[PDB]
């Protein structure tokens, strides 16, 4: 039993502004997780990516329900 | 033959009495028709979504 | 001179039916009135539908709410009351006495004197089935909850003032004016009764 | 009795010449008489370019002839004791002479000389021009004349019945002697004309005199279009004048229609009043008694005016600037009450009034002469008194209701108001006043 | 029954005369009469 | 002289002229203007009364007059000035005397 | 001799409602008077029906309101009619006042001033109405707003506690708010009738701001038939909200019961107070801000005294027209800034918007009137 | 004040037509559309300018708030 | 059934004259010697209120029943006053004569003149008078008579202003009881049998009985700033019943007694042509002839422009002077006689004017003179009798009365 | 303290005249009954409320008999326990809030009656919360018991992800994926807070229609009356 959700979250993840935002996320991933002692985190970058991603998912997730 | 609107006036609308009895009798027929009609239009827009449509499945 | 005045042309504003300045307006009069008065008559029939809804709703409001109709009726299972035994219940904030009656109790409350009673009733018109009697559990004089399987006349007895009720619920010896109150009910299935 | 008295009234005699001129005569042993020519001509038969011509001609008519130039025609009538008179309505022009019975031959001669051989002198036109122009100024001061002209104008707007008889000032100032002669030769024709007479005269004699003088009368043809009635208001606001004139009417049936008899009976119930009437409160008409006790109006009369294929049925009133609303209210009320609920006794009264009205009007040889003259033009015959009674006797409370309901009940009237008329009801409020919310 | 030739008001501006054709007839020639009624408006004659 | 340019512009902006009104027709009726109006000669008063009756009827229909029929800036007589000037001059004399 | 002008009762209805001389030309901005009427009747009816079912005890209060919407027959439509009825009231009011200010109807001083009182009374009513549900915003609004009175020197602190009937907004507050909220509409009812009594001393202004005695029409049937059309459109606007978006103009937090520990994120009054709530927060000093919040409404009483123009209406006044339409846009901005959290840039926008509101009324719009006058040689 | 007491008017005629004789919507689109455009053009750049400014101070202020709650690269 | 008038004089004095003509409508008229002349200086304007007072309560019928009763059968009740007589007239259909007759008798023999009803009626004196005085001919002729006489005929037909509100119930009773008597009354009829009229007059009109006019010569002048000037100048003529009176009536029609052709010039009017020679602007002039029992006035009446009043009056006076000197041909007197003869016959043409002439003659004379005998008496007038009437007028003491802007209107002693 | 607001999912009751999917309600109930109703109360929904919506009377009577509830006192004065009936409400997990807090470590689980209406975004929001539970980003970490949800305000919530694939077996045999379980429960929570949803919209249709008729009809009467004044012509005729 595959969840239509985790299928479409993939489909939408391979769009231009998604993969562009998935790269912006990976930049600060190996900026903070490489550096030592600054209290700066990466919540902002994840939320940017999810916004773009989940906008798409909403558009066609309800087809399969 | 005089026009439809003309026959309407002479027969129903001239005496203020017949005018009133008309509106009341008309309102009875309008209520029933309007309700029945509008209820069809709602239940078609919402086909299979209402308890009225899925009642049969548990009886 | 006042003879130099001439009425302006109103053609732009006239109804088609009165443009012809050489023909009588009286033919079209019947019709033109018909049309304008049909608009009023329709409008009224519309608003008559509207106000009947608004009013009829507001009236409905004052009538019993769903949560009060919920408590209106109480279901009782007739296989959970054995022959002789009373069984008490809460109904509309009151006790409610349902009693299985024996072939003995039916015959003994059938041949009683009707006239001797303070409130003359026979038994076959105080219940719908012979073997079942449903009553409110409130004493009619000044309000007490009578005790089952006691008293002089073997049914219900009140230790408040000094009332004695028979098996049918009728006051025999005491101050109570009216007999115990017979609620509205009917039997549904053979096994179940609904009171309310 | 009264019933019998009608049966023995002198009959009216009827004969027709080659050219088509009708001769009509009522005879009674009288030392005096009245004879005249009635003509189907006036303002309704006039176009916009020639309006007022009929009225211009009436002025010239007694100002000389071919046979009797200048003041010859005038002198000859003055010296033999005669009286020479004329009038013009929107539909009828009339010239008639009151004379000694023995002088009837010369009478019928002089009428013929006026009609046919009318000088229409060039100097005499330019004179009578400035005369009509000053009458227009006098007529302007008569609130009654003004408001009624205004009623016609809006009531029959965009037709020839909306035209005044006098014509506009522009037309009186420009009409040439070409237009006047053209007008005459078109409209003044034997089949349009009736010679009527009453007094001490033999019908046979009149018919021969007609031959001798009116034989030259001529026999493309002027046909009256029907006239469109409009539910309208004309309001000439003049807070300068002390009292307000108001004229209101619905479309009436016209000359021929039998309904007119029943309508007269109803106009008789509501009737008429002014501040010099002996009755006051105790008067029979509820409009009259209420007007009187409350001092609503200075005066009022119901009319029923009749043209060919139409008419004006309503009322005029004159009143204080603060009374217009209340007068309009009580009058409209009376209309409605007759339409819905007229009583037998109050219709018997109206019947009696009308029986009395037209039997006393026909008193003297002049009003009887005019009845013959115009009846022939409007009805095509004199209607005997006995017949008028049979039509009045027919009317009951049922009739007055049904006839009134036709013309009054839920129908769009014509309104004319002049003077301090701020109060004068709004047309919608007036129109709403033409039905009840019960019947 | 029949109304009078002229309806009579109080305080209403009178009708004007501007020519000798409309003025003629008015000059009085016989003594005044006065009439009042029930039906017909009050009048005064020559 | 130099503000006459703006005066002419404002006049047509304001645009009471489009309803066939002059400036003095639009003045707010205080106790002084009432009196000034009451002192007007027949002709001036009845003209004011038509002009306004003509504007209110136009306002009722949400319309204007033809441009050929609009009040010209140059042809806008100040008809109320002399009556109102005095009425005010008079009042300020009675106010002065009262003190 | 009719019985419309005779009967002592009918006479009043005939003279105020049928034969009233009315300007030919009054526009749609004159329809807001009779619409305010309809709102007042509507609130009182729906209101009385809710009071047959509601209770003012802090324990059952919230529960009774949800009982109406769930268990009372058509209780829901009645309840959301009454809440969106209060919105439609305030829309009407601000539109009715705008008409006053633009066409200079305030010159009728008595009629105007009674107005200002009616506006303050409807405000007091609605404020106390929005507490009765005893949700979060209901309770947390009522506390912050009431507790502004504490800023008054000497007495302020006592005053707040006296209103409350305790040391916080609790059982004694909610029961008395239910009493004041019931009575006041009937006191508005009476004051509204003095409002009209004074109006018929001059009758109506009209869009030209020129006298209209030369062109009056009878109220019936002209303005009766048009009042009906207006009432019809007011019902549409109300029922669109009630039947398609009954929660659009409210706040979610008033669906969770009142909790004196747990505070809602951004506490704010209902949309028709936000303009004044923003002006309050403009001034950093708390007593100052209460004098500004008070003066933002009471300045209505000062508007007649600030009238400079020799023309009464803004019809023929272009400068004033713009500045007026600026005041309307600035009020729309104070409403937005009212419903925002206190941070950059909303602190500086709110300050500038507040300065401009008071600047427009006391200086700019009076100056504009004068400049216009000297441009017309006046 | 009553009708008949409002003010003094002289020499002004009014002609008018019964509503039962005339149309309720004479040239309603024909003459209506242009009259609307005229009325709209007349008032537009008195009414519209302030609401433009509101829109610009609104969108500017909204996505200044967003930016200001993001993190600064330092 | 060819029908000519019947006549009866009862021993108590009363006259009954009635022609049964079988017409549908029936006129009846009670003529009384109760004119304005019979008022003294104490009860002025009583006859004027008495003329308005028909329809006040009587003994037989209420004020209400008189109005409703009459209107019911489509009828009418009219009162007519001259300076010498009063005439109560009733019209109806011939079936309702005895209903109107009952009302006539009640009104004339037994009115109650109730205090409250008579006080309520007072204001109607003012309304009536106001309306009547809109005619400038009412001003001048009322004034003329007041200027010309010392007593009886000098009385106005309209109540003086100082008496409006003050004509008492007693003054009404006294005026009726003294003047409405069998010896002073003549009951006339059309469309009703003579025998039944006679019987009603015997049983319901048998009521027991109850100085001469001194000519003065004066002038009264109503200055009022009209653009026109109304003016009348007369001298003492002859009394009606005398043969001389017929001379004045011919002289009137020689000089010109009002118009014959609509919108005309009056080519056979001596006066109009005499005036029109010298002045062409708006004007009108006619001979004035009033003839009473005791006396009479003959002259002319001028309507002229304010500034031309001097010219028109003198022009018109000059025209009577040449008629008096002897400038008068048979063709003039013949044309004049024809006008007068035609005038009389036309004035008894209608049933209304006939009733007036039968009643009128019945009071001033013993009985009825037929229309043939009257034409014969106009013929009897010799050209010399006309020239005498004129001569009498030129040398007679003059009375004058004016209304208008009189700045150019002469006095009597400027003429 | 940034914020990620939910996207607007195309619900079967999105549109103006769109009713609730009642079969979707019948599923959503079960997701409260099996999953939520051991932590969250729902104190304004009774077993009688389900009748004529997602269950029959006989079905609802069974669902009610299936749970305990206190009653009394009886004649002895003792508070007993009995099986439920229709008149009974949905039972509270704990006897008070103070108990509830203990059971979840300090955090009180809200009552769900009105939770759709009481939160910005409604069913959009709740769906985004339930499905949107993800692994924290680099630099982040909350107290042992407070999980990471990007849709919750302040990015940290004290609720364990409550749904996953096949968390229950549906009575109509729908494949019980995480997303399907979240879709159905949100649909029920909507009806929970706004029972009037379907009646309201039926009225909405009938109001729009009746107005569509009455507005131009009344507007025509208005123009008819005023017609007298709109058409009138003025004239100025000084001497
Ligand atoms: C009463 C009144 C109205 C008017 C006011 C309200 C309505 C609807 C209404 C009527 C009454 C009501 O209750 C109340 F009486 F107020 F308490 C509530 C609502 C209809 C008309 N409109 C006008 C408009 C002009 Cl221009 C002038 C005077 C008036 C004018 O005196
Ligand atoms: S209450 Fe027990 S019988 Fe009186």
């Amino acid at each position: 039993l595959v969840d239509p959700l985790t299928t479409v979250r993939e489909q939408c993840e391979q769009l231009e502004k998604c993969v562009k935002a998935r790269e912006r996320l990976e930049l600060c991933d190996e900026r903070v997780s490489s550096r030592s002692q600054t209290e700066e985190d990466c919540t902002e970058e994840l939320l940017d990516f999810l916004h773009a991603r989940d906008h798409c998912v909403a558009h066609k997730l309800f087809n399969s329900l | 033959a005089p026009t439809l609107t003309a026959r309407l006036y002479s027969l129903l609308f001239r005496r203020t009495s017949t005018f009133a009895l008309t509106i009341v009798v008309g309102a009875l027929f309008f209520e029933r028709a309007f309700d029945q009609g509008a209820d069809a239009i709602y239940e078609h827009i919402n086909e299979g979504k209402l308890w009225k449509h899925i009642k049969h499945k548990y009886e | 001179s006042h003879t130099d005045i001439k009425v302006p042309d109103f053609s732009d504003y006239r109804r088609p039916e009165v443009l012809d300045s050489t023909k009588s307006s009286k033919e079209s009069s019947e019709a033109r009135k018909g049309f304008s008065y049909l608009v009023t008559a329709t409008t009224t029939v519309g608003v008559a539908y509207a106000a009947k809804n608004v009013v009829s709703q507001f009236v409905s409001s004052m009538s019993a709410s769903a949560d009060v109709l919920a408590m209106s009726k109480i279901e009782i299972k007739l296989s959970d009351i054995p022959e002789g035994k009373n069984m008490a219940f809460k109904w509309r904030g009151k006790p409610l006495f349902v009693r299985h009656r024996t072939k003995k109790e039916i015959d003994q409350e059938a041949a009683v004197e009707v006239s001797q009673l303070r409130d003359p009733q026979h038994d076959l018109e105080r219940v719908k089935k012979p073997e079942w009697v449903i009553l409110i559990g409130v004493c009619t004089h000044l309000g007490c909850v009578p005790i089952a399987n006691a008293g002089d006349f073997g049914g219900y007895y009140c230790p408040c003032h000094g009332s004695h009720y028979d098996a049918s619920g009728r006051i025999r010896k005491g101050p109570a004016p009216l007999n115990l109150e017979v609620p509205s009910y009917e039997f549904t299935s053979d096994d179940m009764v609904i009171v309310g | 009795t009264y019933a019998q008295a009608l049966q023995s009234v002198p009959e009216t005699q009827v004969s027709q010449l080659d050219n088509g001129l009708r001769v009509a005569s009522e005879q009674s042993s009288q030392p005096t008489c009245t004879v005249g020519v009635w003509i189907d001509a006036g303002s309704r038969y006039e176009s916009e370019k020639n309006n007022g011509a009929g009225y211009f001609v009436e002025h010239l008519a007694f100002k000389g002839t071919k046979n009797r130039p200048g003041n010859a025609l005038e002198k000859e009538v003055e010296s033999m004791g005669a009286h020479l008179n004329a009038y013009s309505t929107r539909e009828h022009t009339a010239y008639y002479i009151k004379a000694l019975s023995k002088d009837l031959p010369k009478a019928v001669e002089l009428l013929a000389d006026i009609v046919q051989n009318c000088s229409l002198e060039d100097s005499q036109i330019e004179k009578e021009r400035d005369v009509i122009l000053q009458e227009l100024q006098e007529n302007d001061t008569s609130m009654r004349d003004v408001v009624f002209n205004y009623l016609h104008a809006t009531a029959f707007q965009g037709t020839p019945l909306a035209q005044s008889v006098e014509g506009p000032s522009e037309n009186v100032r420009k009409l040439s002697r070409a237009d006047l002669t053209e007008y005459l030769s078109r409209h003044y024709k034997a089949p349009r004309m009736v010679l009527a007479a009453a007094g001490g005269l033999e019908h046979r004699q009149l018919l021969d005199l007609a031959q001798k003088h009116f034989s030259g009368l001529s026999g493309t043809v002027p046909t009256l279009s029907p006239c469109r009635f409009t539910g309208s208001q004309i309001c000439h606001r003049e807070d300068g004048l002390p009292l307000a004139h108001v004229a209101i009417a619905v479309e009436g049936p016209g000359w021929a229609h039998p309904d007119n008899v029943a309508l007269q009976v109803a106009n008789a119930i509501i009737g008429h009043y002014d501040c010099t009437y002996g009755g006051g409160a105790h008067l029979s008409s509820p409009l009259a008694s209420i007007a009187a006790t409350n001092k609503l109006c200075q005066s009022f009369q119901t009319f029923n005016i009749c043209y060919a294929d139409t008419g004006l049925l309503g009322a005029h009133f004159v009143c204080d600037h603060m009374s217009i609303d209340d007068m309009m209210f009580v009058l409209q009320g009376q209309w409605m009450r007759l339409c819905t609920s007229a009583t037998e006794s109050e219709v018997l009264r109206g019947k009696n009034l009308l029986r009395n009205a037209l039997v006393s009007h026909l008193d003297g040889t002049t009003p009887v002469c005019e009845d013959i003259g115009r009846s022939l033009l409007t009805y095509g015959r004199r209607i005997p008194l006995a017949e008028w009674e049979s039509r009045i006797a027919e009317v009951d409370a049922r009739v007055v209701r049904e006839v009134c309901s036709k013309y009054f009940y839920d129908q769009c009237p014509a309104v004319a108001g002049f003077g301090p008329i701020e109060q004068l009801p709004d047309y919608n409020r007036i129109r709403s006043g033409m039905f009840w919310l019960r019947f | 029954a029949v109304p009078a030739t002229s309806e009579s008001p109080v305080l209403d501006l009178k009708r004007s005369v501007l020519c000798r054709e409309s003025l003629r007839g008015q000059a009085a020639g016989r003594p005044l009469v006065a009439s009042v009624s029930l039906n017909v408006p009050a009048s005064v004659r020559y | 002289r130099w503000l006459e340019g703006i005066r002419k512009w404002y006049y047509n902006a304001a645009g009471f002229n489009k309803l066939g009104l002059m400036r003095d027709d639009t003045i707010h009726e205080n106790d002084d203007v009432k009196e000034a109006i009451r002192r007007l000669p027949e002709n001036l008063y009845n003209d004011r009364v038509f002009r306004i009756k003509r504007a209110l009827d136009l306002s009722m229909r949400q319309q204007i007059l033809p441009k050929e029929q609009w009040t010209k800036y140059e042809e806008d007589k100040s008809y109320l000035e002399p009556y109102l000037k005095e009425v005010i001059r008079e009042r300020k004399e009675r106010e002065e005397w009262a003190k | 001799t009719n019985i419309r002008k005779s009967h002592p009762l009918m006479k009043i209805v005939n003279n105020a409602f049928i034969d009233l001389p009315a300007p030919s030309n009054i526009s749609s901005w004159w329809n807001f008077g009779s619409l305010l009427g309809i709102c007042l009747i509507l609130q009182i009816l729906t209101g009385l029906f809710l009071a047959m079912h509601y209770t003012s005890d802090t324990t059952t209060a919230f529960s009774s309101v949800t009982h109406i919407c769930r268990d009372v027959n058509y209780g829901w439509i009645i309840r959301y009619m009454h809440a969106n009825g209060a919105s439609m009231f305030f829309i009407c009011l601000y539109m009715h006042v705008g008409r006053g200010l633009y066409y200079g109807s305030y010159t009728f001083l008595e009629t105007w001033n009674i107005g200002v009182i009616l506006l303050l009374t409807v405000m007091a009513t609605a404020f106390m109405g929005y507490v009765l549900p005893w949700g979060q915003m209901s309770f947390w609004g009522a506390t912050v707003i009431t507790n502004l009175l504490s800023a008054i020197p000497y007495i302020g602190t006592n005053l707040v506690e006296w209103i409350w009937g305790g040391f916080s907004v609790d059982k004694a507050t909610l029961t008395r708010f239910f009493a004041f909220h019931f009575i006041l509409p009937f006191i508005i009812m009476a004051i509204a009738m003095v409002h009209l009594l004074f109006l018929h001393e001059t009758g109506s202004n009209n869009p030209t701001g020129i006298s209209s005695d030369v062109d009056k029409i009878p109220f019936h049937p002209y303005y009766t038939i048009k009042d009906i059309l207006g009432a019809l459109l007011l019902i549409l606007a109300l029922m669109l909200l009630v039947l398609f978006a009954p929660d659009l103009l409210g706040d979610p937090d008033n669906y969770t019961p009142a909790n004196p520990l747990n505070t809602p994120p951004h506490i704010k009054p209902e949309w028709y107070f936000l303009f004044a709530y923003a002006i309050l927060r403009s001034i950093p000093n708390k007593l100052g801000g209460v004098l500004a919040l008070a003066f933002s409404i009471l300045i209505l009483a000062l508007i007649p005294l600030l009238h400079t123009s020799k023309q009464r209406s803004m019809m023929f006044r272009p400068l004033s027209q713009c500045l007026f339409w600026a005041l309307v846009a600035d009020l729309l901005t104070l409403t937005w800034i009212g419903g925002q959290p206190v941070e950059h840039p909303y602190i500086t926008i709110g300050q500038l918007a507040s300065v401009l509101y008071f600047l427009l009324i006391l200086v700019l719009m009076p100056t504009a009137g004068t400049i216009e006058n000297k441009l017309l040689k006046w | 004040r009553q009708f008949g007491h409002l003010t003094r008017v002289r020499h002004v005629i009014t002609y008018s037509l019964s509503p039962f004789e005339q149309r309720a919507f004479p040239h309603y689109f024909s003459k209506g559309i242009p009259n609307v455009l005229r009325r709209t053009r007349a008032c537009i750049l008195r009414v519209a300018p302030p609401f433009v400014a509101f829109y610009l101070v609104y969108t500017w202020g909204t996505q200044e708030f967003e930016k200001s709650k993001r993190k600064n690269p330092a | 059934h060819p029908q000519d008038l019947e006549f009866t004089r009862l021993p108590n004095g009363l006259v009954i004259a009635s022609l049964e003509n079988y017409a549908p409508a029936s006129r009846i008229g009670l003529f009384i010697k109760a004119g304005s002349r019979y008022e003294n200086s104490n009860n002025l304007g009583t006859s004027h209120l008495l003329r308005l007072a028909s329809s006040l309560t009587t003994k037989g019928a209420s004020s209400f029943k008189i109005t409703r009763g009459i209107e019911a059968v489509g009828g009418k009740l009219s009162v007519t006053s001259t300076r010498e007589n009063m005439a109560y007239t009733v019209e109806c259909l011939r079936d309702d004569v005895d209903i109107l007759m009952e009302f006539l008798l009640n009104v004339t023999t037994a009115p109650e003149f109730r205090r409250w009803e008579v006080a309520a009626l007072q204001p109607q004196l003012r309304i009536d008078k106001a309306v009547a005085l809109q005619n400038p001919q009412a001003h001048v002729i009322e004034n003329l008579h007041a200027a010309a006489y010392r007593n009886a005929l000098a009385n106005s037909l309209y109540c003086p202003d100082y008496r409006i509100g003050k004509v008492t119930p007693v003054e009404l009773h006294d005026y009726v009881q003294n003047h409405f008597t069998s010896a002073r009354m003549a009951l006339i009829g059309l469309g009703v049998s003579h025998p039944v009229l006679k019987q009603v007059a015997e049983q319901f009109l048998n009521i027991r009985g109850g100085a001469k006019a001194k000519y003065h010569g004066g002038e009264i002048r109503e200055q009022n700033g009209d653009s026109l000037v109304h003016a009348a100048l007369v001298a003492e003529s002859a009394a009606i019943g005398s043969a001389e009176a017929n001379a004045f009536s011919v002289l009137q029609h020689v000089l010109g007694a009002g118009p014959h052709v609509k919108r005309g010039s009056n080519a056979t009017s001596s006066l109009y042509q005499a005036v029109a020679k010298g002045v062409h602007q708006p004007f009108d002039v006619s001979a004035f002839n009033a003839s009473y029992s005791d006396s009479g006035l003959f002259g002319f009446y001028t309507i002229s422009q304010a500034a031309s009043a001097g010219d028109v009056i003198k022009a018109a006076y000059n025209q009577v002077k040449t008629i008096a000197q002897g400038n008068l041909s048979n063709p003039d007197v013949q044309a004049a006689k024809n006008k007068l003869k035609a005038g009389y016959l036309m004035s008894v043409e209608s049933s209304e004017g006939f009733l007036d002439e039968v009643g009128s003659q019945a009071l001033a004379a013993g009985s009825y003179t037929p229309p043939s005998t009257v034409l014969q008496q106009i013929d009897a007038v010799a050209d010399a009798d006309v020239i005498n009437a004129a001569k009498k007028f030129v040398s007679g003491r003059k009375s004058m009365a004016a209304s208008g802007n009189l700045g150019h209107t002469p006095f009597i002693d400027e003429l | 303290d940034l914020e990620l607001h939910p996207p607007s999912y195309p619900w079967s009751h999105r549109g103006l005249l769109s009713s609730l999917d009642h079969t979707s309600i019948r599923r959503g109930f079960q997701v409260y009954k099996q999953v939520c109703s051991s932590c969250h109360s729902m104190d304004y929904v009774a077993y009688r409320h389900l009748v004529g919506v997602c269950y029959t009377e006989d079905e609802a009577k069974a669902l009610a008999e299936e749970v305990e509830v206190q009653d009394g006192p009886n004649e002895d004065g003792e508070m007993f326990m009995r099986p439920g009936k229709l008149s009974d409400y949905f039972p509270k997990p704990y006897p008070n809030p103070e108990a509830a807090r203990a059971a979840n470590n300090g955090a009180l689980p809200p009552d769900l009656s009105y939770i759709v209406r009481a939160r910005h975004g409604g069913e959009d929001y709740v769906f985004s919360l339930l499905t949107g539970y993800c692994e924290p980003p680099t630099g982040v970490s909350l107290r042992e018991g407070l999980y990471f949800n990007p849709y919750f305000p302040g990015q940290a919530i004290g609720m364990a992800p409550p749904i996953y694939n096949e968390v229950l077996e549906f009575d109509d045999g729908t494949p019980a994926t995480m997303s399907q379980v979240a879709k159905d429960v949100c649909t029920f929570l909507r009806w929970a807070a706004e029972p009037e949803h379907d009646h309201r919209k039926r009225m909405g249709l009938k109001m729009l229609l009746m107005m569509g008729l009455l507005l131009p009809l009344v507007y025509a009467m208005k123009r008819h009356k005023w017609s007298v004044l709109k058409s009138r012509k003025l004239a100025y005729r000084p001497p």
